[PDB]
């Protein structure tokens, strides 16, 4: 855990735009 | 998927419930990922809405989009914004691509009557992408 | 946390408590303290200052500190409000002129914000000459019944004799403790 | 157009100067202390000085000011970058900025000095590119600074390519007396550890308002950044043609992206304070906290700063939740509270004395702060949608981001 605000992951890129 | 098998019922009954016509904040899941909807993941969710029903058919309405669009991203972590569809009038193809789920009359676009419609060269053609090439980049 | 050494402490006595004295110059605030603390009519010159002294009876120290009425010395008395959990008030039964000027500086004094939990004290000073009135038409003239949430006792005691100061003493004690 | 860079002291001493065209002679250093002096004494102080034709333009560091000297009508602007960028060149390789580091650094610090800037113009400023040429414990310098990307070091190898990601919130709130909110401002913070292997081009992808627009979905929760500040890295021109947000991201902590946008919602912490001071006889405290945030986010230690009188002693303190201190080296009533949940509501009954003798002048009414810090919660709404990490290698990138939330300006004006 980490105070905070748990880290998360993120996306690559705008899957729903193309 | 059991959950999203669980959470279709509810989802569909509560957009029936809702007509086709209070807490602030934006609270985040811990470790939850959010990303946007997938072409596949949303060709999935199109097939699975198909083969359960109570999409194909149903009255289109923001109060049922919304609810539709925050059920998705709760059960998946999606984000609500690939469950948009071309302007109008007339036939909306979705404006992502692979959503299998599209919008057509049912008699200013805003008055016009729009039920969700299947249709399975949503995945294969992009419609919305070819109607609008400046919203595709 | 433990308080076997409180207890111990007022298995014989612990608590000393404090007072004022205050009141219009010439009233018998300093024979008074003099008298309370010695036990005998001292001549002093009027008040300039101020006196701090006191007082053991009862197992409990009462502090009392006189307090002058000299006019520049009036607006004074609010440095003495502050840690002060008493207070007497001496009246001037003999200054007729001087009674009206006492009663408002009283009423001046007991408008404090502050000095609230202080038992209102009064004491009949210069009970010796016939002009004097009794423990009734002084409190009458100065409404001390008319003071809402305040406890006030009139005491008469004589400057030259003493007498009364024994049951002041004792009114104040059961005022201040509230035990056996 | 800086004559010569100087690092001066406490006590007016000249702990380390660099000259850099000395067209300014190095006594004038003498007069910067009693100008100073006068200044501050009058009120006319200022970080830029003037000693007659040459102009003292510096700022005041931790323990020591950096005061540049310059006699033509060189950049003001140009010479507190330069300050700025030496003094994260000494934080970044000097963990203290102090005059224990000063006469113990200093066959490093010359060096750095020297290489930094030349003839008053400075031409490299990254700390870790810095750290490849001179170095306090050489080879020739790195290609880096030749090449374009002079904020990233080719040939980066790790055994994994993990980055870290923050988005820090400032809640910033000025509230007046009369309890309206005038200053208003939150500002974005998206700071990011990038730990990659190679020199991977970052393209970052966020739910912006305009790009919403542009693409065609403005109508979902789209954070609406008046301001948008990229980093060295973010490259301008792709930004202003379609919002592609593509650089190359650092070598270890960096500040990519800094939005600043306004915010036109109620205060995730209302704050009912009443001041009940007697004249030179005693004080309340009524102060009722209501925290107007989400209850699912909790504001991990809350300081509500109060400030009570300075002559006040004896203090008490009626409280419902979390620990409330009085400290006397700051003048004020600390309301500590370490996890505050939302929708909590805190009630305290302060009650001091005062000194019956009046204070000789007028101190004045500093405003309350809050020290909210709520991780977890983004109240922009603004959420991150993808990051593209590309490499000429090909590696499977695992990005990693976290939101926090916290109280930046947020003062409140007293009665
Ligand atoms: N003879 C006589 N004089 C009294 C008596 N009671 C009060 N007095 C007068 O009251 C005065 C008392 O003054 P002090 O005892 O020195 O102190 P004080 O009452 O505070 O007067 P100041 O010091 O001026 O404020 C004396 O000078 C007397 O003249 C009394 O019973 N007999
Ligand atoms: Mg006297």
């Amino acid at each position: 855990d980490r105070k905070g605000g748990s880290y998360s992951q993120a996306a690559g890129s705008d899957s729903a735009q193309s | 998927s059991k959950s999203s098998v669980i959470g279709w019922p509810a989802v569909r009954e509560r957009m029936r419930r809702a007509e086709p016509a209070e807490e602030v904040g934006f609270p985040v899941t811990p470790q939850v990922p959010l990303r946007p909807m997938t072409y596949k993941a949303a060709v999935d969710l199109s097939h699975f809405l198909k083969e359960k029903g109570g999409l194909e058919g149903l009255i289109h309405s923001q109060r049922r989009q919304d609810i539709l669009d925050l059920w998705i991203y709760h059960t998946q972590g999606y984000f609500p914004d690939w469950q948009n569809y071309t302007p109008g009038p007339g036939v909306r193809y979705p404006l992502t691509f692979g959503w299998c789920y599209k919008l057509v009359p049912v008699e200013d676009p805003e008055r016009e009557v729009l039920e969700w419609r299947f249709d399975s060269r949503l995945a294969f053609h992009h419609v919305a992408r070819e109607l609008h090439p400046e919203y595709f980049k | 946390g433990n308080i076997f050494a409180n207890l111990f402490k007022g298995l014989f006595g612990k608590k000393e408590m404090r007072i004022l004295m205050v009141g219009l110059d010439a009233a018998g605030k300093t024979t008074i303290l003099y008298k309370l603390k010695l036990g005998e009519i001292v001549t002093t010159i009027p008040t300039i200052g101020f006196n701090v002294e006191t007082v053991e009876y009862k197992n409990i120290s009462f502090t009392v500190w006189d307090v002058g009425g000299q006019d520049k010395i009036r607006p004074l008395w609010r440095h003495y409000f502050q840690n002060t959990q008493g207070l007497i008030f001496v009246v001037d039964s003999n200054d007729r002129e001087r009674v009206n000027e006492a009663r408002e500086e009283l009423m001046r004094m007991l408008a404090e914000d502050e000095l609230r939990d202080a038992v209102l004290l009064v004491f009949a000073n210069k009970q010796d000459l016939p002009n004097a009135m009794n423990a009734a038409e002084i409190t009458d003239k100065l409404g001390l019944h008319s003071l809402r949430h305040r406890n006030w006792y009139i005491q008469a005691t004589c400057a030259t004799s003493g007498d009364g100061l024994y049951e002041g003493l004792d009114w104040l004690s059961n005022q201040l403790r509230n035990q056996k | 157009s800086a004559s010569a860079v100087y690092v001066l002291d406490l006590k007016g001493k000249v702990l380390i100067c660099r000259n850099y065209r000395g067209d300014v002679d190095m006594s004038e250093v003498e007069h910067f202390m009693p100008i100073l002096m006068e200044k501050e004494e009058e009120g006319m102080l200022s970080p830029i000085l003037a000693h007659g034709g040459v102009r003292f333009m510096w700022i005041k560091h931790n323990n020591l000011y950096l005061v540049a000297t310059s006699k033509k009508n060189a950049c003001v602007s140009l010479v507190f970058s330069f300050l700025y960028k030496v003094v994260q060149v000494f934080s970044e390789y000097f963990k203290e900025l102090e005059e224990e580091s000063i006469r113990d650094n200093f066959v490093i610090i010359y060096e750095l000095l020297d290489e930094l800037m030349d003839f008053g113009y400075p031409q490299t400023t990254d700390s870790k590119i810095l750290q490849e040429y001179i170095t306090q414990e050489a080879p020739r310098p790195p290609a880096t600074v030749t090449n374009a990307v002079s904020w990233r070091s080719e040939g980066i190898k790790y055994r994994k390519n993990e980055v870290f990601l923050d988005v820090i919130e400032a809640v910033n709130l000025l509230v007046s007396a009369n309890g309206n909110v005038l200053r208003s401002e939150i500002v974005g913070s998206i700071k990011m550890r990038v730990f990659l292997s190679g020199m991977p081009e970052l393209r970052l992808g966020l739910n912006d308002k305009v790009l919403f627009d542009n693409t065609g979905r403005g109508k979902s929760k789209s954070v609406e950044l008046e301001d948008v500040k990229f980093h060295q890295c973010v490259r301008l021109s792709r930004f202003e043609n379609d919002r592609t947000i593509s650089f190359i991201p650092p070598d270890g902590e960096f500040e990519l992206m800094s939005y600043r946008l306004n915010t036109h919602v109620k205060p995730l912490i209302w704050i009912e304070s009443v001041i009940e001071k007697h004249s030179h006889s005693r004080i309340e405290y009524m102060v009722k906290a209501k925290s107007q945030f989400k209850r699912r986010s909790t504001a991990n230690n809350v300081e509500i700063h109060i400030p009570v009188p300075n002559d006040a002693d004896s203090p008490k303190f009626k409280t419902t939740v979390g620990s409330v201190k009085w400290v006397p080296e700051n003048s004020e009533i600390v309301w500590s509270v370490k996890s505050f949940p939302g929708g909590k509501e805190y009630l305290m009954r302060a009650h001091f004395g005062l000194p019956s003798v009046e204070a000789e002048d007028k101190e004045g009414k500093p405003p309350i702060s809050v020290k909210f810090e709520i991780p977890y919660f983004t109240t922009s709404g603004i959420q991150v949608r993808y990051l593209k990490i590309i490499e000429k290698s090909g590696y499977q990138a695992l990005p990693w981001v976290r939101y926090i939330t916290q109280n930046g300006d947020y003062q409140l004006r007293t009665q």
